[PDB]
DNA sequence: AGCGCTG
DNA sequence: CATCCAGCGCTCGG
DNA sequence: CGCTGGATG
DNA sequence: ATCCAGCGCTCG
C-alpha cells in the first residue's frame, strides 16, 4: 500500500515519513507535490497542520483557499491537527473547525508525529478497501509534465495517466470512460479532462498584444 | 427550537451550562441519551474524563446515535493530560469506524465556546460557508509548451492549425512540417507516439 | 548502511532514491540538506550532475564554488556525471581535468539505477573506514543551533544532536570529545572548539 | 620531457596521433606497457573497444601501473554503444578497487582534445586550480545565539556582551541570565542548554 | 540574460 | 557547397 | 500579531 | 488590574 508525501514535509515531518516506512510498512515516496501534504489514495488527500498553524488567524484564509484548491482534485479531504513539538483556543480556531465540519472535511487530532503516521496508515487502509488505492511501481518524463499541465488534476492522476497510457496520443484519443478507469478519476473528473483535450482552441479568446 | 439548545438534565448548573448563559438558552429535559441537541437532527455526545478513563462504556451511546436515522451525533471529548493516552482509541472508533465528528476539549470552559460556534455555523446558510459555495486557451498554451521543441512562439501556431490536444496528437509529420520545421515536427510526433 | 539525500533530488532523482531503498537495502532518508546531493558518510559527499549540466559552461564557475563549499565540510568529494534522460566541449574537459588535479573523484553513470549502484559501492568503502552514518522529537531546537555552527555538514550537526545529552555538555566538551562524538577530523573539531570558545566583541561589528 | 608526450609505438599514425599534431609533440618509443606519458610520473592507459569486449585482459597492465611506485596511471576508455555494458565493471575495478582515475571517450578524436587538456592542467601551477589554492565569528555567533528560543536580533548581542562565548553562555545561571534578559527568557535559555 | 540549434 | 545570423527554446538566476 | 514586563491606576 | 511598547516570531 502506497502513500505520496510532499517534499516540503521533510522540513517538519521527518518522523511522520520514517514511521510510515518503518513501523507501518507502507511504500512511502517523497514527491514534488504542488500544494498538498499526503496523497493517501486516488480520492483522498490529507493536510497536516500544527495547532499553532490552526490558531494563527494569519493562516485562516490561506488554509481555506488550500482546502478549496484540494476540493477541485480530491473527493475526500482530511485535516490532521498535530500538537506542536516540545495551546490556548481562539474563536477563529473554533470557527475554522466548525467551517470544516459543515463542509464534511474530516478532522483528526494527533499528539505527535508517530500518531500522525498512525492515522495516515489507518486512512490508507480504509481507502484500499474502497479500491481507490495508489497503484504504481521511467523514460516517460516529458509525458508526466504534459499530464501534470492538465488543469485541476492531482499528481497521482497525472502519474496514473503516465503509467497506464502506452502513449500520449492513446491518452488523447481515449473515451471519457477510459480516462475514468485508467486515470482512476470520477465521471465528472474524466468529463473535465475529456472536454479539455477536445476543447477547440481559439486564438481570438486571448489578448492581441 | 429557535435560538436554543435542548439539554440533558445532568448538566443543570455545570460550568458548561454556566458559561453559555446570556450567549445561548438551555431548555433542560430528562430521559435524553445524548447530552445536547443543537437542532432536531444534530446532537452532541459529551464524553467526560471519567467516561474515557473507565473503559469503552461511552461507545454504546455513540452506536445508538449513528444507527439512528433522522439524527447525527457530534462527539465532544475531554482531552486532558490524564485522558490523552485513551484518546487515539476513541478517535479511531468515533471517526473511522462510526464515521462521526469528534472534537477534543481541555475543559467544559472550552466546550462552551465551541458549542456556541457549532450553533452559529448551523444557523448560517451553507452558501456563506466558503468550502461549500475559465477559458482553457491559456492552459492549452502551457500544455502544448510541455511538448519538446514547442515554446511560447510555436505553441499558438500549432493550436491555430490543430485546434485541440486530440487533433494535435493525431497530426502527421507532414501536417506538422507545414507549421514547424522538419526537426520540431519529428519531436512533436515522437512525443505523442513514443510507447 | 545509511545515506542522506538532499530534498531537491526528488525533482530529478526519484529512481536513484527508490533504487537505493529497494534494490540496495540502504536506509535512505530525504533530508533538508543545504547545498549537497548525497551524504554518503561522515567524510564523503557525492554531487550528481547530468552531462548537460557539466557541458553547460554557464554552470562551470557555480559548480566550482559548490565544490569549494563542500571542501570545507568533507574530506572526500565524488562527482557522478550521469547521462541525461531520454557533444563535448573544451570547458567540459577543462572541468574534468580541474577536478582530477584537486583529487575530486569522478564516476560516470548511464542511468539513475547505475547512479544508485555507485552510491551503494561508495557507501560500502566508507563503512569499512568506520566513518559511516550512525543514526536512528524534543531535540529540534538543538539541531538548528548545531546547524548554525559555520562550516559543518548536516550529518555533523545530527551527530552532535544525537551524541550530546545537552547543548551545554557539547559546549563544555574537549576538542577530542567533539572529534569523536561529532565524528569530525582534528582540524574540524579544532574549528568547532575555537568557535564555541571565541570571545565575542561587539566592537568588531558596525554600529547602525 | 618539456611540451612533449612520450608515446607507445602502436599509436604511429592513428587518428589520435594525427589530431595531436601541431597542438602537441609525440616522441614514439618501443617496449612501453602504458600508452602515453604526460610527465615522468603520470602515464595514460588507453583501453580500446577491442580491449573491453574481450574480457579483463586490460586489467593486468592497470595493476602493474598502480603497484608501481614513482608512477600514476590515468585510464582512458572507449565508451561506445557497443562497450557501454562492460564499462560499469571496468569503472568499479579502475576507480574503486585500484583507486585510479578513469575518463570515458566516445572515440580517439575525443581522447585527442582530452589529453591536450590533461597536459595543459599538468603544466599549470596548482594555485591556479581553484579547488586547491579566516573570518570574524561575531556575525555567525549572533545567528547561533538567535537559535536559542526567546532570543532574537536585540537580545542576542546583549547576551554575548555579558557571556562572551557560547561556552560561557551555556554555563550561565538563571540568576546571571535574569540581569540581562528577564525571568521568562532566562528560563528559556537555561532550559535550552540543560534539557537532557 | 546568455547559449546552443535550426533554416 | 559552405556559411552567417536571427529567431526560438531552453536553462538559469534575478 | 501574541507575550512580557513595566508604567499608570 | 490595566494600556502599551518592544521584542520574537511567523509569514509574505
Ligand atoms: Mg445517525
Ligand atoms: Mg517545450
Ligand atoms: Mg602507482
Ligand atoms: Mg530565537
Amino acid at each position: 500500500t502506497c502513500i505520496l508525501v510532499g517534499g516540503h514535509e521533510i522540513t517538519s515531518g521527518l518522523e511522520v515519513i520514517s514511521s510510515l516506512r518503518a513501523i507501518h510498512g507502507l511504500q512511502v515516496e517523497v514527491c514534488p507535490l504542488n500544494g498538498c501534504d499526503y496523497i493517501v489514495s486516488n480520492r483522498m488527500v490529507v493536510e497536516r497542520r500544527s495547532q499553532s498553524e490552526m490558531l494563527n488567524s494569519v493562516n485562516k484564509n490561506k488554509f481555506i483557499e488550500q482546502i478549496q484548491h484540494l476540493q477541485s482534485m480530491f473527493e475526500r479531504i482530511c485535516v490532521i491537527v498535530e500538537k506542536d513539538r516540545e495551546f490556548r483556543r481562539t474563536k477563529s480556531y473554533d470557527s475554522l473547525l466548525t467551517t470544516l465540519i459543515g463542509a464534511g472535511i474530516r478532522i483528526l487530532f494527533s499528539s505527535c508525529q508517530e500518531e500522525t503516521a498512525d492515522l495516515l496508515k489507518e486512512l490508507s487502509l480504509v481507502e484500499q478497501r474502497k479500491n481507490v488505492g495508489i497503484h504504481v511501481p521511467s523514460n516517460k518524463s516529458e509525458a508526466l509534465q504534459f499530464y501534470l499541465s492538465i488543469p485541476n488534476i492531482s499528481y497521482i492522476t497525472a502519474l496514473n495517466m503516465c503509467h497506464q497510457f502506452s502513449s500520449v496520443k492513446r491518452m488523447a484519443n481515449s473515451s471519457l470512460q477510459e480516462i475514468s478507469m485508467y486515470a482512476q478519476v470520477t465521471h465528472q473528473k474524466a468529463e473535465e479532462i475529456y472536454r479539455y483535450i477536445h476543447y477547440v482552441f481559439d486564438i481570438q479568446m486571448l489578448p492581441n498584444d | 427550537p429557535l435560538g436554543h439548545i435542548v439539554a440533558n438534565e445532568k448538566w443543570r448548573g455545570s460550568q458548561l451550562a454556566q458559561e453559555m448563559q446570556g450567549k445561548i438558552k438551555l431548555i433542560f429535559e430528562d430521559g435524553l441519551t445524548p447530552d445536547f441537541y443543537l437542532s432536531n437532527r444534530c446532537c452532541i455526545l459529551y464524553v467526560t474524563e471519567a467516561d474515557l478513563v473507565a473503559g469503552n462504556g461511552y461507545r454504546k451511546r455513540l452506536v445508538r446515535v449513528r444507527n439512528s436515522n433522522n439524527l447525527k451525533g457530534i462527539v465532544v471529548v475531554e482531552k486532558t493530560r490524564m485522558s490523552e493516552q485513551y484518546f487515539p482509541a476513541l478517535q479511531k472508533f468515533t471517526v473511522l469506524d462510526l464515521g462521526m465528528v469528534l472534537l477534543p476539549v481541555a475543559s467544559q470552559m472550552e466546550a462552551s465556546c465551541l458549542v456556541i460556534q457549532l450553533v452559529q455555523e448551523q444557523t448560517k446558510e451553507p452558501s456563506k460557508n466558503p468550502l461549500l459555495g475559465l477559458l482553457s486557451e491559456p492552459s492549452l498554451l502551457r500544455t502544448v509548451q510541455q511538448i519538446p521543441g514547442v515554446g511560447k512562439v510555436k505553441a499558438p501556431l500549432l493550436l491555430q492549425k490543430f485546434p485541440s490536444i486530440q487533433q494535435l496528437s493525431n497530426a502527421s509529420i507532414g501536417e506538422l512540417e507545414q507549421v514547424v520545421g522538419q526537426a520540431v515536427a519529428q519531436q512533436i510526433h515522437a512525443f505523442f507516439t513514443q510507447p
